[PDB]
């Protein structure tokens, strides 16, 4: 049941009349007309300076999501909560899972060239004008999506829209600007090495989906520098950056006004034309990888595949199981059965990483580098009992999950990212009220069913840090098989 | 508040310029007055025929013969000590940069010997503007920087960090910051 | 607002005359393709070769 | 100035010319102190 | 006549005026209740804001206020430690608390239906906690450990040392945790004395925000907070003495902890209710902040912020890993300054550049710089009022400081009429040629003299 | 312009020009006008 999109047609307008609607903006202050100074001098803050003309009777705003679409295929969705700071975001369905051996690193290059020179605005004037407006903006690359975002006072929205859309409409990709960005392109993975949690996650993906789809790396390598030229970049955008593969989202904006200015950004110039692409299905292989590094702890992670991912039909069941075990709390299964019964364990948790059509689920532990063999035995024992929960554990997990959902959605940023991410992966937005109804219908049999299916494929093992006593690949596999995994 | 009154005058003249600024290209107005554009057109047939005309033609012959004697192009005469032209040279592609390097080497050698090239090595047009696309892009880059960063006289710490404090960024280029060290072996700013 | 170059007469388009004019629009091409042909290395004066 | 084994610096920022004599006499605070 | 002179000039958006009101009531016993309803929410935050802290400890028992924080979660007469923890978990709610020098806070987050059960729990642990002598001795091991981890977060240690040297002659200089010897010799009688002298009805506010009803929150408070003692006065109406600001330095030299030094400098500021408090907020934003490993999309070398630009271009390589300005208000004084981290050989350059930027406020700041700072301040302040917790913290904090909540429109009206000539007036009065206090840690061989820092507060040009 | 410390020569330029305009204007009013 997809949402019904309202049509916003292209219209030709007189330029001089549209300029009467652009918000005021100043970069220079050549003198000042007002000469009254601080009229509130000497008045302390325990006393009010407002007048009756400043009082109003409150009228709540329109907080439901409204939907619209342009004629070029761009989908638009916005909501207003009455705040004064707006969040804006442009989501593109063009992540690292679409790269090949001749392209590895191109999506990371496009992220680091965000807000560079365009056909109607230079790099310096773009980043300098955003700062002077008091806004923050950036670009984030992922495995399935690329996102451009900005936050600013809600009266500056018309000024920020073109500086976001220009990156996908008419970037120039000048040689001397590419040569000035090549430095920050390598320092990413170098900065990633000294971040253990992020390194364990990367190793988990590269090992789960060997050389395909979700297993490609996020950042560039020294090899990638062999194809860092404008023609390769421009060829990638022509295959993936059409309006039909993009969604725009705003929070704390007027819906009708956002549609008008988005229509005006696309009316006079030609966008990248559509193209039919076939999405290859991921191939899960599992395996094992080690990475020795100076560290006082032995990091260890073990995971399995989740069939179907976000659209597999059992998303809510894996999120309830995660809550029972314990995530990033003092009555979770991992705090009572593992941490309290072993003083040499520094931490432990469960993770659940889901994508459009595949995901992984597993455990992650730090421990004393001299007891890695025992760390493997305890993890295997927990996997052996995952398919059994009591009524008290299950009921306490549901209540904890519902509260987290509603509480997360109090923040502007999270709401924006959730709405845009859902419309690219499923063309529908599931409300928190529908999540609750689904959470309440999870049974004990469902848990036991999804754990068994999870164990029908090989595992994915990762070790990081001091791995001097980590058993051999065959011994980890055998320990799991003795606990019934 | 005497500063706020002066600011009101600046602001009035500022708003007047803006309210009378066009929103599209409009040709610039003629500089010379009508009285001056009438005397010139009346004396033109005689002034141009016997003086200004031959002056223009002698000038281009003098320039062409000197450049061709040395194997040079007109655009080779500009210096890299101009900030605009320095930026333009940084934007050149390899093939054009190599040919300029070679012509400049050959012209210094010929001026040292004071020997003409043969006539058959002079058969070329020296007035082709091969630098123009790069000069106009350089002007655009540096006009942006000046308008966005250089619109005010900024203060700074004086005689600190190797610079004077009045705007210089490269160290040791003014006499009052000469001689940075008394002991040691010194160093290069390019190796920091 | 500078003057728009007339490409039919061979006029140069560079710098401010690319960024602040519509000289690069082409009805039968995407904008990202058209403006890729207006870098300074794309123009050469008659008589160069 | 100071001996070589005392002049060795912990940081990497370059010595500015107005501070040449300061760092020619660097001395390590063996044991530390509170001032 | 040009369209370039007919732009939409809307100073303060209409949304600032169309906000839901914050309702207030004072009960007979002196407790104050304040609420703002936000219909677009299903959860809520309710809490208790108290006007007490480490500044109200005695010199002999400095640390009881923080000690009391831990004991408040160890058991009551009707609920035990285990029973309390399980009741919160079974509702999916959260319960947090923190203690500072002048304010102490307890708050909970839960669904609407579970709000009454949260008010019952909050009143119980605040009025009926059993301070068992046997548990007081057990906590002594958990708190002595926290004193070692706090010694590992360097920024927190430096700000404590800055308070210690600046406010030598006042309880505002006490630390929150207290000395070790006081933690080892703590008894339940020291803690009960702190309670009976500080936790009264005239020093407590109950605030809520979300899907909340005011009349119902006023009746729950009247029922569960009835056993709260009222203030007793012995015919003593004597005023408190304003803390004295000592210009001094306290430096820990250590060449065996890496190449990075840490420093903080402070000026005497203004109190909450000052007519110049808004301007100090703005001056904090003009100096701003910077991180070398997180610049963003604007390179520091071309920033509009003059301080950032001068720091990043120093010796063509940059002289700071990070720095940030701060402004802190108290009941009868304040503290304004900056914190920074830097390389051993870069320390002198870094400190003197930031000092130069503060002293520029008195002489040469431009209206471009003021309006850039205004825009950033508005984006951050108005942006942080998204969740129910941040809003509730804003209600409670303002009820204690100002005696009221300031509407958003009033703040924006006061901020709008501050130009560059008003910044110059305030900085000339408070910051020009003033005393400074300094705290530092690490490899400090190249640290400036205190007198160098003191004379950098004025210029000899002009 | 932005980036260099040649800050006195632009002042010398404006003083010299002004001085010349005044010398040749004080002589014309004495000889011609
Ligand atoms: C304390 C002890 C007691 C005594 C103290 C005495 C006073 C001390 C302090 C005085 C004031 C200090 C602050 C100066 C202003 C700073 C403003 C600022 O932050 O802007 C930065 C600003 C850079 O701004 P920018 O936009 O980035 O670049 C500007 C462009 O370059 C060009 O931009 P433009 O083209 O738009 O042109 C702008 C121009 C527009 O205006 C005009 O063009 C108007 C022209 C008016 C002409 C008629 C009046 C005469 C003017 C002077 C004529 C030439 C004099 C030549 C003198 C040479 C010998 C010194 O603006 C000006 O002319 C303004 C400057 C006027 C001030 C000059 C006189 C006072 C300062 C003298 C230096 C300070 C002492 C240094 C001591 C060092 C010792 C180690 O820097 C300056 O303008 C600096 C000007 C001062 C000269 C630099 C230092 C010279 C050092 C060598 C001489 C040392 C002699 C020592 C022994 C003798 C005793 C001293
Ligand atoms: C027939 C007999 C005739 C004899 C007449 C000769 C003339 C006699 C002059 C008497 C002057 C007495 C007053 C002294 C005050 C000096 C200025 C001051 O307050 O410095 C503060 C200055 C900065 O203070 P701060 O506490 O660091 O910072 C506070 C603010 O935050 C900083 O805020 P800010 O950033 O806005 O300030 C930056 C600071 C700039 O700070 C700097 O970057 C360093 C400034 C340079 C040092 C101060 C100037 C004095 C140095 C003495 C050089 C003498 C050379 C002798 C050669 C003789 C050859 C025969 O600004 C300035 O002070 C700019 C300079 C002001 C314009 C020029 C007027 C002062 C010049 C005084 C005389 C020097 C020239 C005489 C040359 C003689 C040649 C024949 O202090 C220092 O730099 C510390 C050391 C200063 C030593 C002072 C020594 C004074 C001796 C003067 C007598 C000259 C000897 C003449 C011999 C003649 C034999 C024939
Ligand atoms: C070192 C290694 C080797 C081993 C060790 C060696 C050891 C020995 C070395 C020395 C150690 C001791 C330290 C010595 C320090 C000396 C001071 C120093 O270094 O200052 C440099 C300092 C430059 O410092 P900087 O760091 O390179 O740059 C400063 C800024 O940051 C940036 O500024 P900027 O770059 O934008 O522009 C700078 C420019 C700025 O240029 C100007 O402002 C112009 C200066 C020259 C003006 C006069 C030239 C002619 C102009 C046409 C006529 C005008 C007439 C007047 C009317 C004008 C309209 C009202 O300056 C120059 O071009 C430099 C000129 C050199 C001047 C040196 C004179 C020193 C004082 C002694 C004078 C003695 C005169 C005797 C002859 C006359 C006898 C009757 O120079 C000055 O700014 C001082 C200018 C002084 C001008 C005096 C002019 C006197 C004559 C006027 C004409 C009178 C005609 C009357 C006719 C009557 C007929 C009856
Ligand atoms: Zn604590």
């Amino acid at each position: 049941p997809a949402p019904e999109y309202r049509r916003v047609p292209f219209v030709k307008e007189d330029m001089e009349k549209v300029m009467e609607e652009v918000p005021e903006f100043k970069y220079y202050y050549v003198g000042k007309e007002n000469t009254k100074g601080n009229v509130y001098e000497g008045i302390p803050l325990d006393q009010s300076i407002l007048e009756p003309a400043d009082l109003r009777d409150y009228v709540p705003p329109h907080s439901n999501i409204q939907y619209s679409k342009l004629d070029n295929g761009l989908r638009i969705a916005s909501m207003d909560r009455g705040g004064l700071t707006a969040s804006l975001g442009l989501f593109v369905h063009a992540g690292t899972r679409f790269e090949d051996v001749t392209n590895f690193g191109v999506t990371h290059m496009i992220q680091n060239l965000a807000f560079a020179s365009t056909a109607h605005l230079s790099l310096l004037r773009t980043v300098k004008t955003i700062e002077v407006l008091g806004a923050n903006a950036g670009c984030v690359v992922g495995r399935e999506h690329l996102v451009y975002s900005a936050e600013c006072l809600r009266s500056h929205m018309p000024l920020l829209v073109p500086m976001l859309t220009g990156n996908v409409l008419f970037p120039r990709f000048l040689p001397w600007e590419l040569k000035a960005c090549k430095e920050k392109l390598i320092m990413a993975r170098k900065r990633l090495e000294h971040m253990p949690d992020q390194m364990v996650s990367e190793l988990l993906h590269t090992t789960a989906w060997h050389n395909n789809t979700l297993g490609h790396k996020l950042h560039c390598t020294e090899r990638s520098l062999g194809h860092y030229n404008p023609d390769v970049i421009r060829h990638y955008m022509l295959q993936h950056f059409s309006p039909e593969n993009m969604v725009f989202v705003g929070v704390n904006v007027n819906h009708d006004e956002l549609c008008t200015w988005l229509m005006r950004a696309f009316v006079d110039y030609n966008a990248i034309p559509p193209s039919k692409r076939t999405v290859a299905s991921p191939v899960y292989t599992g395996g094992d990888v080690r990475l020795e590094t100076p560290s006082p702890h032995a990091h260890m992670a073990i995971a399995f595949e989740t069939p179907g991912g976000w659209n597999g039909g059992d998303l809510v069941a894996y999120s309830v199981l995660q809550t029972i075990l314990g995530g990033g709390g003092m009555y979770t299964r991992l705090y009572l059965n593992v941490l309290n019964q072993n003083e040499w364990v520094e931490s432990a948790m469960a993770f659940n990483t889901q994508y459009t059509d595949s995901g992984i689920f597993g455990l992650y532990m730090l421990a004393d580098p001299t007891k890695s063999a025992n760390a493997v035995k305890v993890m295997a024992e927990q996997f052996g009992k995952m398919g059994s929960v009591t009524k008290e554990e299950l009921q306490r997990a549901k209540n904890s999950l519902k509260s987290s959902i509603f509480m997360n959605l109090e923040c502007r940023g999270i709401v924006m990212e959730d709405v845009g991410r859902q419309l690219l992966m499923s063309n529908r937005v599931i409300s928190p009220q529908e999540f609750c109804t689904a959470i309440d219908a999870v049974t004990e049999a469902d848990i036991k069913r999804v754990v068994d299916a999870m164990y029908k494929k090989p595992p994915t093992v990762v070790a990081y840090g001091d791995v001097s006593t980590v058993p051999h690949y065959e011994e980890v596999r055998a320990a799991l098989r003795a606990a019934g995994v | 508040q005497f500063h706020r009154e002066i600011g009101k005058l600046f602001a009035s003249y500022s708003n007047k310029i803006t309210a009378n600024s066009p929103v599209q290209y409009v040709p610039s107005p003629p500089t010379k007055g009508k009285v001056r554009r009438a005397l010139s057109s009346a004396l033109m047939p005689v002034w141009f025929k016997f003086f200004r005309g031959p002056l223009d033609r002698w000038n281009l012959a003098v320039m062409a013969k000197y450049l061709r004697d040395h194997g040079l192009m007109y655009d080779d005469l500009y210096s890299d000590k101009e900030p605009v032209f320095a930026r333009a040279l940084e934007l050149l592609p390899p093939d054009i940069q190599a040919a300029r390097f070679r012509r400049l080497m050959r012209g210094t050698y010929l001026n040292h010997l004071r020997l003409y090239l043969p006539v058959h090595e002079q058969n070329y047009d020296p007035f082709i503007p091969y630098m123009a696309p790069y000069v106009e892009e350089a002007k655009f880059q540096l006009q942006e920087e000046e308008e966005l960063l250089g619109y005010h006289m900024w203060e700074g710490v004086w005689y600190s960090g190797g610079v004077t404090g009045f705007g210089d960024k490269e160290p040791g280029e003014h006499f009052l910051v000469a001689l940075p060290n008394l002991y040691g072996a010194g160093g290069s700013p390019m190796q920091a | 607002f500078p003057r728009t170059p007339d490409l039919s007469k061979g006029e140069l388009a560079a710098g401010a005359t690319v960024t602040r004019t519509s000289v690069w629009h082409d009805p039968n091409e995407p904008a990202i393709v058209s403006v890729s042909r207006f870098a300074p290395d794309n123009f050469r004066a008659v008589g160069f070769a | 100035g100071a001996p070589k084994f005392e002049r060795k610096m912990l940081g990497s920022y370059p010595v500015s010319p107005e501070f040449e004599m300061v760092w020619r006499d660097r001395l390590t605070a063996h044991g530390g102190y509170i001032q | 006549v040009s369209p370039l002179a007919r732009s939409v000039d809307a100073a303060i958006p209409e949304e600032a005026f169309n906000q839901p009101p914050t309702l207030t009531t004072t009960l007979p016993n002196g407790i104050r209740v304040a609420t703002q309803r936000l219909p677009f929410h299903q959860t809520a935050t309710v809490g208790v804001w108290i006007d007490s802290g480490s500044r109200y400890d005695t010199k002999e028992t400095n640390g009881a206020a923080h000690f009391l924080e831990h004991m408040t979660f160890k058991g009551t007469k009707r609920r035990s430690r285990i029973q309390l923890e399980q009741e919160i978990e079974n509702m999916g709610a959260h319960l947090n608390a923190y203690t500072s020098r002048e304010q102490t806070v307890y708050y909970a987050k839960a669904f609407k239906k579970d709000i009454p059960q949260c008010v019952d729990i909050l009143s119980d642990i605040l009025l009926n906690s059993t301070i068992d002598e046997e548990a007081v001795q057990m906590e002594k091991h958990v708190i002595l450990r926290e004193m070692e981890e706090v010694e590992r977060q360097t920024e927190e240690v430096i700000f404590d040392r800055l308070h210690t040297t600046a406010f030598r002659d006042s309880p505002l200089g006490y630390t929150i945790l207290g000395p070790e010897e006081n933690i080892r010799n703590m008894t339940r009688e020291h803690i009960l004395e702190y309670i009976n002298r500080n936790y009264t009805s005239d020093r407590m506010v109950v605030a809520a925000a979300g899907d909340v009803d005011h009349k119902e929150l006023t009746a729950l408070v009247e029922k569960h907070f009835a056993g709260l003692p009222q203030p007793k006065r012995s015919k003593i109406i004597l005023p408190t003495e304003k803390p004295f600001f000592c210009g001094s330095e306290l430096l820990h030299r250590n060449d065996d902890m890496g190449p990075t030094a840490h420093v903080a400098v402070g000026f005497e500021g203004v109190p909450w209710k000052s007519p110049d408090a808004v301007t100090f907020m703005l001056m904090q934003a003009i100096v701003g902040s910077y991180r070398k490993h997180d610049e963003g999309i604007v390179p520091g070398k071309v920033s509009a912020n003059a301080t950032v630009r001068n720091v990043c271009n120093k010796m063509t390589v940059g002289c700071a890993d990070m720095f940030s300005a701060f402004n802190t208000c108290y009941s009868d004084t304040g503290l304004f300054g900056f914190y920074a981290q830097c390389d051993e050989v870069a320390l002198e350059h870094c400190v003197m550049e930031i000092m130069f930027g503060i002293t520029s406020l008195s002489y040469a700041v431009t209206d471009e710089e003021v309006e850039r700072a205004k825009a950033q301040l508005k984006t951050q302040l108005l942006g942080h009022l998204d969740s129910t917790t941040a809003v509730a913290e804003d209600i409670g904090r303002q009820m204690l400081a100002y005696g009221r909540r300031m509407p958003l429109a009033e703040f924006l009206k006061r901020l709008e009429v501050i130009d560059a000539e008003e910044v110059k007036r305030v900085a000339w009065k408070y910051l020009h040629d003033a005393e400074v206090a300094v705290a530092g840690l690490g490899p400090l061989f190249g640290m400036p003299q205190l007198i160098n820092l003191r004379r950098a507060t004025f210029w000899l040009r002009y | 312009s932005y980036g260099n410390g040649t800050v006195l020569m632009p002042i010398v330029r404006r003083v010299f020009i002004g001085a010349l305009v005044g010398i040749y204007a004080y002589a014309a009013t004495d000889v011609v006008l």
